[PDB]
C-alpha cells in the first residue's frame, strides 16, 4: 500500500484585507496597523515639562500682565496655550507678534533679570485704571511707565552694558496717545521719539496721537518692540517722550521648547508625543491625529489606515 | 505567488494546524497524521519581526517647528507656511503607501517561498522512493509507519533502507 | 515514436527599451508612458470657473480701473492674468502687492457691499485727468477721493462697525503729492495723516511730498494699504488730509481660487487640469510641461518620459 | 530573470503565439500544433492591471499655491519659496524614477514567473511518463495524440492511462 | 535567500574559489576537482554593475540655496528655513535608507537565483544519468573522467551516450 | 564507481555587514560605502571661480570699503566670506542685509559703471576720520557724501535713465547724525528728507538724529538702501539733506554664482563639489560631511555610513 505525505501552511478562519503592489485587496492571516489614529484626549504632564497657560498667552505672560504673576521665571518644554485666554491690561499690539511668541516658546524660559537704569529727571511706575493689581491701578510688571517730573521730561540718554556669557531680550514700548490730553498729563509736552540702539542695531520710533476703539475703556495703545544684545555689545536708550522702558532682561537661551495651542486637560500620565488633541502613543511609525505635534511622535500622513501583513496568505478550506 | 506553492499548487490551507505556519500530513497504515515544520515556520517569522523591528517603536523626535494653522489672512508668507507643510505631508503619505504596498508585496512572496524550500527539501531527501502528485503530496511507494514519517520530518530518513522496496513497487506493470 | 511538448511565452517584433534597477535598457513587449508632456494649448473654460482678466491685473479690477468696469463682483475658480494687461488710471502702488494679490485670488471673488461713511465737512468724489471713464475724468470706483469744503479740510474721524458673519476687506489709500501745489489744491493746508485702526490693528502713514518720474502725465502717486476687520470688530479712519477713502468693503471667502499668468487662449473644453500652457489630461501620474498647475495634476517631474512596462521581457526568434 | 525561464531555459518567445502571453506547442503523429494557455496568461495580465489601477487616473487636487516665477530680484523670501520648490520637484523626480525602476524589475520577473509555474505544472502532470529536455519541452515516451495533448492542456490527462507504455519506452536499452 | 541554495541547500561556500562566484566540484576515478562557471558569475556581476551605474557618479548640480546657518535669533522667517531644510534632510535620509535595505535584499535574492538556475541547469542536462542528493551535489551512475565532467561544464554533455551504463547502475538491486 | 559533482559559490574570510529589508545585519561578500564622510579640508580653486573673501565681507567690497579696493569689478562662482573679516569705514547697517548679501551673491559680479549725476549747488566727496584710504581721511569708495556749497544744501532733484539691456543696482544711503553738530556742519541746516523712486518704485527715508553707542569713536550711522532700474525706466533722486548718493551703478546677472561661509584654507587642486569643511570626491551618491553645498555634490544624509552590498551573502567553511 505504501503512503502519502502532504506539505502544507496553515490558515485562519478570520483573515484581514491588505493593499499590495499588484491588488489593492488581499487577504492575508495576520497584519498590524501602522497608522495611529486615537488619542485619550488628555495632555499628559510626563515626561517632558509641560506649562498650562490657563488665561494667559505667552506674550501676557511676558510683558506681565496681572493675572500671570504666577508665571514670573519659568521653564517649560512645552508651553500649552488655551483659547479661553484673554488679556486684562493696557491694550497693546507687537509687530511680528508671531516671531517674538516664536523666539520666547523656543527660548524655553521667562528668567528675567532686573536691572538698574539710571532714569533721573522723569517719573517712574506709571499706572492705570485699565491695568488692576490687587485692587490698585497697575501697569505690566517688566514695563516701566516714565511720565514728568515737575511739569518737565527732559532728553533721556541711559546706557546698560551686556558683560554677561549670554544674548540679553529686552522688551520695550511706545504709548500711541489717544487725544490731546493723553500726551500732556503724562509727559507735559508735544511730542516723543524712541532710538534704542546697540553697536549691531538701531530701531527708532514716533508715536502717533490718534483715537483707537476703546478697548478695556482706552483708545491709547502701546506698540511692544524688542531688542537682542550680545555679549561685549551695549543697550542704549535716547527718548524724549512717550517711553515704556524696560526693568531689565529675559535670558534668551537654545534648547528642544515650544508652544502648542489646544483645550486639551492637562493628565497625571506618561507620553512622549504631544498633540493639541492629546497625548499619542508612539510605537506606530504613522499618524493621522494632527499635523501638529511635539516629542518623538509618527509622522503625519493623509491616510487613516495602513495595514502592515504579518502573516501569509489566506487561502481558507 | 512568485513561488506558486500558496495559492498555487497548494489548494489551501489548514486551519486545523495551530503549531506551526507549515508542515506535514500524512496517510500511512498507523493513521493519518498531522505535524508543524518549526525551522520553516521560524524562517518566515524572524523575517517578518525583521521588517516589524526596523518599523515599529523607531520615532523621531521633533521639537519648536512652524505654525502650521492661522486665524489671520495674511498672504504670501502664510501660503508659503501652508505649502511647505502641505508638500511635507504628501511626499510622507506617498512614502507610508509605497512602504506598505512594497513591504506587503515582500511578506506573501517570503512566505510562498519557505512553503516552496520545504517542499522541495522533502522532495531532494525522498530521491526515487516517491513521487510528487503535484498537490504539494508525495506518493510513497514503501511501507512508511510513524516512525518512518518521522524521520522524513526530522531529516533523518536513510532512502537506501527501503529503495529496493520503492523501485519495485514504482516500475511495477 | 511518442511526442514534444514545448512551453513557451510569446514575442513582438516591435519592442520598446524601459529601465529597470539592474538595467537601463530592457527590451519589454509593451510599455506605457508615465510622464505627460504635452498640452493642446487652450485653456478649458469646464469644469472650473475661468474668469480672463484680458486688459487688466487682478489689482486694477479690485481698485474699480475704468476699463475694468466689467468685473464687478465676478467671482472665479482661477483667474488668469494675462502679459499685455496694462494699468490706466492714477499712478500707485501697493506695500506688499503680492500678498494682496494673493489673499483676493485666494478669496475668489470680487464682491463688494457699499457702505455710508459720514464724510461731512469734506468734497467727496475727487477725479482725474490720468483715469478717464466714459470720456470724462474719473478716479477708482471702489475708491473716494476726499478734498476739501469752501478751503477747509476739518480732522475726519469715522467709524463702521462690522456685525455681519463674514470678514470684510477694506482697501484705502494715501495720495503723495509731486509738488506743494498737488497738496494745496485738494487739501488746501500743508499736511495729513491717516490712521486705520480696529479693535485689534492699527495702521498709520505720512504722505510724502515729492516728484516721482512721471506716469501717464502724473508725478503724484497714491499707495494703497488693507485692512480686514472681524465680527464683533469695528474700523475707524482718522484723517488730517490725503486720505483715498474706501467707499466699503470686500467680503472674504475660503475656498478652491487661484490666480494663474497665462497668454493661452480659452477654449470650449473640458479638462480637470490647467497649466499655464494650456489644460492637460491627467490620466497619467506625472508631467513635465510645468510647474505652475492647478486642479485635479499630475505631479510635476524633471523626466520627460518614463516608461512603465505592460508586457515581459521581449525575447524575439 | 530571476527565475530562469524567459530569456533563460526557454530560448526565445513566439511571434506567431498572438492569443496569449503563455503557451504549448507539440509535436506528435497527427502534426505540429500551437495553443495559448488561458489561467497563466490571466494572472500575469491582472498583476500588471494591478499595478495600472494604482497609477493611471489616480492624481492630487491643488489649488492655490506659491508662486514659481518672478519678474523682480527681491532676495531672502524669493530664495526660500525656489529653494521649496525646486526640493519638492527634485523629491518628486526621485520617487518617480525610484517607482519605474522598481515596478520594472517586478514586472519582468512576475511575468518570468508565470512562466516558470506552467511549465512545472506541466512536469507534474505527466509525472514518469516524460522528460525534460532542459529547453522548456518534454519527451513524452508513449503515443499522444490531439486529445491526449489537449488533456494536457486542460488539465486532464490521466498518467496511470499510459504509465506501462511509458516506462518500457523511457528505460529500454 | 528567497531560491533556498545560498544558505540554505548549499551548506556553505567555498573559500579556494577564487576565479568566479559560482561553479562546480568533483570526485571520479582521476580525482577531486574545481573549476569556477563564468557565465552565472558575470550575469551577477552585471546585475551588481547595473545597480552601480545608477548610483555612483550619478550626482545633481547645485548653486545659490538658501542660508542654513545663523548667528541671530529672528523668529518666524528663520523658523520656516530651517524647518525646510530640516524637512528635505529627513526626506532624502529616508529615501537613502530605504534604497539601500532594498537594494541588498534585492542582491542577495538575485545572487541566490544565478546559484539555482545554475544548479537546475546541470540537473536537467544530466536527464536519467545521475541524482539529486540534496546538499548541491549529484551522484553521476557512469564513468565520468575528466573530458566528460568538463563536457557537463561547457553545455556539450550528450547523455544518451551513458544512459544505459547509468539506469544499469541507478536501478540495481 | 561512477562520480559526485557538487555545485556551488564562493565566500570569503572578512565579510562585511549590511542592513536588508529583513534584517539589520547580515554578511556578504563584499560592499562599497554610499555615504561620503570626509574631506581633504581645502577648497580647492578648481574648476569654480573662487573669490576668497580675506579680511571682507561681500557687503563691504560693495560699498568699497578701503581694505576691500583689490575686489573692485571681480567676478565669482563662489564667494568665500571668513569669519575673521571686519568693517574699517564708516559704521553702517543695512535693511535686510541677508537679501542685498543674497542676491549680489547670486549675481556674481561687483561689475561698476560710474555716472555722472548732477549734484549742482552742493559739496561732493565728503571724507570722514573712520574711513582711511592711504593714510588719508576717506569714505566708501562707491558712495559720494554729499554736504553744503556755501553754508547752503538746496533741494536736490537728480535723474538718471536706464538705456541699458540689463537691470541696473543702485547703492544708497542716508546719514543718521549723531548730534545737532553732526547735521549742522555737514548740511547747515535742520532736516533731510530722501525719496529715491523710478516710474514703478519709491522709497522714502528720514534722518533720525540721535546718538548710537561709538563704533570706531562714530555715533552717527549711515543706513544703506538700495533700487533696481529696469530697461526703459528712470532713477529719480530727491534730497533735501543727509543723501548718501551713489557713483553709478552695478550690473545685476543671473547665473550659478553664490556664497558661503567658510574658514577651510583654498587649495591648487581640482574637486567639483565645494562645502564648507572643504571639497569633497562626488563619487557617492550621499554625504554626511555639510548641509551647505555648492556644485555637483553628493545629497546630505542624517546617517554616517550606508553599506551597499556588491556581492552575495557570505556563509564561510
Ligand atoms: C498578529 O501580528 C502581530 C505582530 O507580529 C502580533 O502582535 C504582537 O504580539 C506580541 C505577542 O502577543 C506582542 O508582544 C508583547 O509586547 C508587549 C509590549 O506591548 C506594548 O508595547 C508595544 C511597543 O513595543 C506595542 O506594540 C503594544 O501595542 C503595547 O503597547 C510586551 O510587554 C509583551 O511581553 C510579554 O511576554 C514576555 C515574555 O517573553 C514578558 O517578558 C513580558 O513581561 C510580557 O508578559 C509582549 O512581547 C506585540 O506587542 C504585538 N506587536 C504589535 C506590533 O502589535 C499578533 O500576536 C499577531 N496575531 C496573531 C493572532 O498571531
Ligand atoms: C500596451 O499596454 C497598455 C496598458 O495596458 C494598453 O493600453 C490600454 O489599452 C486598453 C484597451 O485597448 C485601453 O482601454 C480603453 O480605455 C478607454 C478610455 O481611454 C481614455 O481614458 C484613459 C484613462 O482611463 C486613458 O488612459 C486613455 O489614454 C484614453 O484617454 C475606454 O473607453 C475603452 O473602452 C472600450 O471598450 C469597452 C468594452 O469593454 C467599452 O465599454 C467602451 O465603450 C470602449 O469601446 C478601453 O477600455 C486603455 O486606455 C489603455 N491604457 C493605457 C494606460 O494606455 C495597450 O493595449 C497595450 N498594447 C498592446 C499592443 O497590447
Ligand atoms: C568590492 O566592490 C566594489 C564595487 O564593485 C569594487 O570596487 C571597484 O573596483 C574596481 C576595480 O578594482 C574599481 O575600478 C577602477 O576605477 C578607477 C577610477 O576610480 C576612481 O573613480 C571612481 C568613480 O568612477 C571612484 O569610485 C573611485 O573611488 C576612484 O576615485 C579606474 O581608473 C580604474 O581603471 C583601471 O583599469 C582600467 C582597465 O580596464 C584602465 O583603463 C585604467 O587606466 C585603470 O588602470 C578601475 O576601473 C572601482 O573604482 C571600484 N568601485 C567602487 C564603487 O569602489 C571592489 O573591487 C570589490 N572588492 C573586491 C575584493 O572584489
Ligand atoms: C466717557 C469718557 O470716556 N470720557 C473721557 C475720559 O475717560 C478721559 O479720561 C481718562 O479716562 C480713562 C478711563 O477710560 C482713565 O481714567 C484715564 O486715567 C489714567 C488711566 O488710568 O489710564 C490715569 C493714569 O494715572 C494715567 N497714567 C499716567 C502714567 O499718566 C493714565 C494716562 O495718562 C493715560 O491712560 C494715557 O493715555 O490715565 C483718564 O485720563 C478724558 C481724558 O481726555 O476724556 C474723556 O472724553
Ligand atoms: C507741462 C506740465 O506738466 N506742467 C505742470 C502741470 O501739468 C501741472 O498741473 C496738473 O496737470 C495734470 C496733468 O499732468 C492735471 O491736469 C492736474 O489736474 C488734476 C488731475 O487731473 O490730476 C485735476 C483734478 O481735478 C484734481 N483732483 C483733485 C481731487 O484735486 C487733480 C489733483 O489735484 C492732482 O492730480 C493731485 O496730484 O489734479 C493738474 O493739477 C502744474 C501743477 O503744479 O504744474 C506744471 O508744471
Ligand atoms: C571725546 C569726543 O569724542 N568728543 C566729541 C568729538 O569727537 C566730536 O567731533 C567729531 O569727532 C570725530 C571723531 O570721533 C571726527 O573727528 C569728526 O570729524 C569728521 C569725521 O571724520 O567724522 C570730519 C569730516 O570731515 C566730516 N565730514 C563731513 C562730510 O562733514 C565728518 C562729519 O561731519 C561727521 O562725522 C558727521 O557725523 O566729521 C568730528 O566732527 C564733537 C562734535 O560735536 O563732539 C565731541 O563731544
Ligand atoms: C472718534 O470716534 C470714536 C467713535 O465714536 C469716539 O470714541 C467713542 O467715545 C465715546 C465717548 O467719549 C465712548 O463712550 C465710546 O466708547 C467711544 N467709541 C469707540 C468705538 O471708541 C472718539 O471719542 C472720537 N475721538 C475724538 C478725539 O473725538
Ligand atoms: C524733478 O525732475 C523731473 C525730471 O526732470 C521733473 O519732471 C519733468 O518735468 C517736465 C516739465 O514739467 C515734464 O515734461 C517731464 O515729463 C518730467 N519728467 C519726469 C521724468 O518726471 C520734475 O518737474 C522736477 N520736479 C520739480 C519739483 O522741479
Ligand atoms: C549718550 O550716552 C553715551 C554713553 O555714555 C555717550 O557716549 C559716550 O561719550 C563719551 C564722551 O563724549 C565717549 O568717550 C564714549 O565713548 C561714549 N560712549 C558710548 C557708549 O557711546 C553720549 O555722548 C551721550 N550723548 C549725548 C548727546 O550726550
Ligand atoms: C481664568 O478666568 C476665568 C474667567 O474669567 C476665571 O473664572 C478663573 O478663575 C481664572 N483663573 C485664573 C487662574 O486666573
Ligand atoms: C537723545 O538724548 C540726547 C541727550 O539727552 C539729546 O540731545 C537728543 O535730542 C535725544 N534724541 C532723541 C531722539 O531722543
Ligand atoms: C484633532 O484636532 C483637530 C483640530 O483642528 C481636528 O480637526 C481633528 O479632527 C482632531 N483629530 C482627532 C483624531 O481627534
Ligand atoms: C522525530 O522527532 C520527534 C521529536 O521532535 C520525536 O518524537 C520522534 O520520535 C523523532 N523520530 C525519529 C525517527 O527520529
Ligand atoms: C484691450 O486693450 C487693447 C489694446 O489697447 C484694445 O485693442 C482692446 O480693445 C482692449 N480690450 C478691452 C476689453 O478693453
Ligand atoms: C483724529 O481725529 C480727531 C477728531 O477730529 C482729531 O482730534 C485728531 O487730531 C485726528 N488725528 C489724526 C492723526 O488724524
Ligand atoms: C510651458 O511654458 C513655459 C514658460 O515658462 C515653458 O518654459 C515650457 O517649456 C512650456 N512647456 C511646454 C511643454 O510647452
Ligand atoms: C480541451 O479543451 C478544449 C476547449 O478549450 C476542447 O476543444 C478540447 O477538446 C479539450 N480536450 C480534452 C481532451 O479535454
Ligand atoms: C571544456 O572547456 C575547456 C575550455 O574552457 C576545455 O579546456 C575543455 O577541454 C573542454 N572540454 C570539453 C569536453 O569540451
Ligand atoms: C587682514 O587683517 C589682518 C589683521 O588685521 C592683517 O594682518 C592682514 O595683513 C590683512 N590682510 C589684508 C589683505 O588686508
Ligand atoms: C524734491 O526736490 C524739489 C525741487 O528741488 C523740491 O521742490 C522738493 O521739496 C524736494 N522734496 C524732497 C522730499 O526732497
Ligand atoms: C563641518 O563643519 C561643521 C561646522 O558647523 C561641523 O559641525 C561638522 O562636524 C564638520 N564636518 C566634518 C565631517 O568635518
Amino acid at each position: 500500500p505504501g503512503a502519502t505525505l502532504c506539505l502544507g501552511h496553515h490558515a485562519v478562519p478570520n483573515g484581514t484585507i491588505v493593499k499590495t503592489i499588484t491588488n489593492d485587496q488581499i487577504e492575508v492571516t495576520n497584519a498590524t496597523e501602522l497608522v495611529q489614529s486615537s488619542s485619550t484626549g488628555e495632555i499628559c504632564d510626563s515626561p517632558h515639562q509641560i506649562l498650562d497657560g490657563e488665561n494667559c498667552t505667552l506674550i501676557d505672560a511676558l510683558l506681565g500682565d496681572p493675572q500671570c504673576d504666577g508665571f514670573q521665571n519659568k521653564k517649560w518644554d512645552l508651553f500649552v496655550e488655551r483659547s479661553k485666554a484673554y488679556s486684562n491690561c493696557y491694550p497693546y499690539d507687537v509687530p511680528d507678534y508671531a516671531s517674538l511668541r516664536s523666539l520666547v516658546a523656543s527660548s524655553g524660559t521667562l528668567e528675567f533679570n532686573n536691572e538698574s537704569f539710571n532714569w533721573t529727571g522723569v517719573t517712574q511706575n506709571g499706572t492705570s485704571s485699565a491695568c488692576i493689581r490687587r485692587s490698585n491701578n497697575s501697569f505690566f510688571s517688566r514695563l516701566n511707565w516714565l511720565t514728568h517730573l515737575k511739569f518737565k521730561y527732559p532728553a533721556l540718554n541711559v546706557t546698560m552694558p551686556n558683560n554677561e556669557k549670554f544674548d540679553k531680550l529686552y522688551i520695550w514700548g511706545v504709548h500711541h496717545p489717544g487725544t490731546d490730553n493723553d500726551q500732556i498729563f503724562p509727559y507735559a509736552q508735544a511730542s516723543g521719539r524712541i532710538t534704542v540702539s546697540t553697536k549691531r542695531s538701531q530701531q527708532t520710533v514716533i508715536p502717533n496721537i490718534g483715537s483707537r476703539p476703546r478697548v478695556r475703556n482706552i483708545p491709547s495703545r502701546i506698540s511692544i518692540y524688542w531688542t537682542i544684545v550680545k555679549p561685549g555689545d551695549i543697550l542704549l536708550i535716547n527718548s524724549t517722550g512717550n517711553l515704556i522702558a524696560p526693568r531689565g532682561y529675559f535670558k534668551i537661551r537654545s534648547g528642544k521648547s515650544s508652544i502648542m495651542r489646544s483645550d486639551a486637560p492637562i493628565g497625571k500620565c506618561n507620553s512622549e508625543c504631544i498633540t493639541p488633541n492629546g497625548s499619542i502613543p508612539n510605537d506606530k511609525p504613522f499618524q493621522n491625529v494632527n499635523r501638529i505635534t511635539y516629542g518623538a511622535c509618527p509622522r503625519y500622513v493623509k491616510q487613516n489606515t495602513l495595514k502592515l501583513a504579518t502573516g501569509m496568505r489566506n487561502v481558507p478550506e | 505567488g512568485i513561488f506558486g506553492a500558496i495559492a498555487g499548487f497548494i489548494e489551501n490551507g489548514w486551519e486545523g494546524m495551530v503549531d506551526g505556519w507549515y508542515g506535514f500530513r500524512h496517510q500511512n497504515s498507523e493513521g493519518i497524521g498531522q505535524a508543524a515544520d518549526l525551522k520553516s515556520t521560524q524562517a518566515a517569522i524572524d523575517q517578518i519581526n525583521g521588517k516589524l523591528n526596523r518599523l515599529i517603536g523607531k520615532t523621531n523626535e521633533k521639537f519648536h517647528q512652524i505654525e502650521k494653522e492661522f486665524s489671520e489672512v495674511e498672504g504670501r508668507i502664510q501660503d508659503l507656511e501652508k505649502y511647505v507643510e502641505d508638500t511635507k505631508i504628501d511626499l510622507w503619505s506617498y512614502n507610508a503607501e509605497l512602504l506598505v504596498a512594497l513591504e506587503n508585496q515582500h511578506t506573501i512572496d517570503l512566505t510562498d517561498s519557505e512553503m516552496n524550500k520545504l517542499f522541495e527539501k522533502t522532495k531532494k531527501q525522498l530521491r526515487e522512493n516517491a513521487e510528487d502528485m503535484g498537490n504539494g503530496c508525495f506518493k510513497i511507494y514503501h511501507k512508511c509507519d510513524n516512525a518512518c514519517i518521522g524521520s522524513i520530518r526530522n531529516g533523518t530518513y536513510d532512502h537506501d533502507v527501503y529503495r529496493d522496496e520503492a523501485l519495485n513497487n514504482r516500475f511495477q506493470i
